[PDB]
């Protein structure tokens, strides 16, 4: 899965990159300040495989808010809504790789 | 520990913006510290990377998983290899503007022996 | 009759028409798409009037971001050269074109109050069109209230203020979005008023119609996306909407007073000119496709500034297609080769 993820993450990065200039303006400057709520946090899951402790990671997905008041300006609100869920899936997929490394 | 909740990101803006868009991060006004140290190409040195790595790992108990670009880790590759603990779950994330190689991983180095 | 036009604005028409003749049709685009490596794309481009200034300049470090930066630089140089051979009325008109740009530039400067992003680096990525040399933002108190009057005096955007004094002390996401909304509304309204009273006859209709189309697509985007990641009262929905859409003065209220997805579908589907929330691939791609049919029609007259206004966006669309191809080439995900529009 290492290389599979190394490539799908680049695919998602490309998917958003082609989106970032559809509105023809910077989005990062507003993004890095707007984000003030967290949803894709993690929880310590326990599973004694063979009588041995293993604190695994559960993808604590909270799909109710990710960043407030960053869409509807009139040129790019819809476009960012497109590739965002790609990252929402990619991060959940990436949680499991670390869960396995631990 | 149950404090292993927050996620650390040391990556270029093209990835950090999207990561925060997915809702992984936030602003921590209690220290005015972001969940990440933004990276600027050709403007950020290597000592900053080491300092933020140490701050996220051995100074912050919040971080559970760390995402770092391959090129950024290259600046602290020796530091990353030297440090090997299960708590931070260090992960060399693929980097935008660079086709990531899934073989530069410090973690995968131990996988490369005793198949 | 247009006879008086060529008393001060002949070479303006000449240069704009020549640059329009410099447009690259789909025949060159298909050849450029076949290229795989960045060097192949750049050398294919070098065989066109669009190139010879992007390739043979770098050290084979061609990236999509750098491609966009260099490609847009020559368009900026062309615009600034025409500025260098401008005229009285033409100069008094170009400020209107640049207003929509330093609107966002000063919005970014205001946002950079607690982060302190330098003016130079902002210019390295923002729109230089809006830049005016008398913009000392990160040299005095960058507080939006303190800097309010400094900006008010720096550039004459004061008349574009629709009660901008109160609710201008937040430094928050809502404030930064509403300021841009109000600024666009006031700017487009005042521009429409200006052209409707002071402009030669041939532009009178083209400018107003194209402004109406752009204002409509701008008004819809603040209603469709008002139910995607945030919510607001209908009063502000009406406030941020332009007073006159120039294509529909009745359906704007229908959009404003509605708060659900299908309370706005009829407002857009009634006009029977654009499908209601359909024929949507990349929404802005379809917007460009629809707008460029009119922009081409604007290139048929030879006695109005419509030529300049359409060519400004024609070159930007050239850059848009270049970026659409460079994204899939450099990132090596061949899925945008067919995602480009060329009607010239």
């Amino acid at each position: 899965a290492k290389q599979k993820m190394g490539r799908v993450m680049q695919t998602a990065a490309f998917s958003l990159a082609e989106v970032s200039y559809a509105t023809g303006e910077n989005i990062g400057y507003q993004v890095q300040e707007s984000v003030s709520t967290a949803r894709f946090k993690v929880r310590a899951r326990q599973e004694n495989v063979s009588g041995v402790y293993l604190s695994q990671f559960e993808s604590y997905i909270d799909p109710e808010i990710n960043d407030f008041r960053l869409t509807g300006l009139g040129r790019g609100g819809q476009q960012v809504q497109r590739a965002k869920e790609i990252y929402s899936r990619a991060v959940e997929t990436l949680v499991e790789l670390a869960s396995l490394q631990t | 520990a149950e404090k292993r909740t927050l996620i650390a990101v040391i990556a270029d803006e093209d990835t950090t913006t999207g990561l925060l868009l997915a809702g992984i991060g936030q602003i921590t006004p209690e220290t005015q510290e972001k969940n990440f140290f933004v990276y600027q190409e050709g403007k950020t040195t290597k000592e900053e990377i080491t300092d933020k790595f140490n701050h996220f790992t051995e100074e912050r108990d919040d971080i559970a998983i760390l995402l770092i670009n391959q090129h950024i880790a290259e600046n602290i590759r020796a530091r990353v290899d030297s440090f090997t603990n299960a708590f931070p779950a260090i992960l060399e994330i693929p980097s935008k503007d660079h086709p990531y190689d899934p073989e530069k991983d410090s973690v995968l180095k131990r996988v490369r022996k005793l198949f | 009759e247009g006879v008086y036009f060529n008393i001060d604005n002949g070479f303006i028409e000449g240069v704009v028409r020549g640059y329009r003749n410099g447009l690259l049709s789909n025949n060159q685009y298909i050849n450029l798409t076949q290229c795989d490596t960045l060097e192949d794309l750049k050398l294919q481009l070098s065989s066109t009037d669009y190139g010879n200034f992007l390739s043979s300049v770098s050290s084979e470090s061609l990236t999509t971001s750098l491609i966009q930066e260099y490609a847009s630089s020559k368009l900026y140089h062309e615009f600034n050269y025409i500025r260098d051979q401008s005229s009285g009325s033409t100069r008094k008109f170009m400020d209107y074109i640049t207003y929509g740009y330093m609107i966002d530039n000063v919005a970014l400067m205001i946002t950079g109050t607690i982060h302190d992003r330098d003016k130079g680096e902002i210019l390295q990525r923002c729109h230089p069109l809006g830049w005016f040399d008398t913009l000392p933002t990160l040299s005095v108190a960058t507080d939006l209230e303190s800097l309010y009057e400094t900006v008010l005096v720096d550039t004459p955007l004061a008349p574009y203020f629709k009660n901008c004094f109160d609710t201008a002390e937040e430094l928050d996401d809502m404030n930064i979005e509403i300021i841009r909304n109000k600024l666009y509304k006031a700017y487009l309204e005042d521009f429409y008023n200006f052209v409707t009273e002071e402009i030669p006859e041939p532009a009178k209709e083209c400018m107003q119609t194209l402004l109406g189309f752009e204002a409509d697509r701008r008004s819809i985007n603040i209603a469709l996306n008002s139910l995607q990641s945030s919510d607001i009262d209908p009063d502000l929905k009406s406030d941020l909407l332009p007073n006159i859409g120039k294509l529909y003065p009745l359906a704007t209220f229908h959009l404003a007073q509605a708060q659900d997805f299908e309370g706005v579908r009829a407002a857009l589907a009634n006009v029977y000119e654009y499908r209601g929330f359909l024929e949507t691939g990349n929404l802005e791609d379809h917007f460009y496709q629809l707008e460029m049919e009119l922009c081409r029609d604007a290139f048929t007259q030879q006695f109005a500034i419509s030529t300049v206004w359409a060519w400004m966006k024609s070159k930007e669309q050239e850059v848009r297609n270049i970026t659409w191809i460079a994204e899939c080439i450099a990132q090596n995900q061949r899925e945008r080769i067919n995602n480009y529009i060329s009607v010239y």
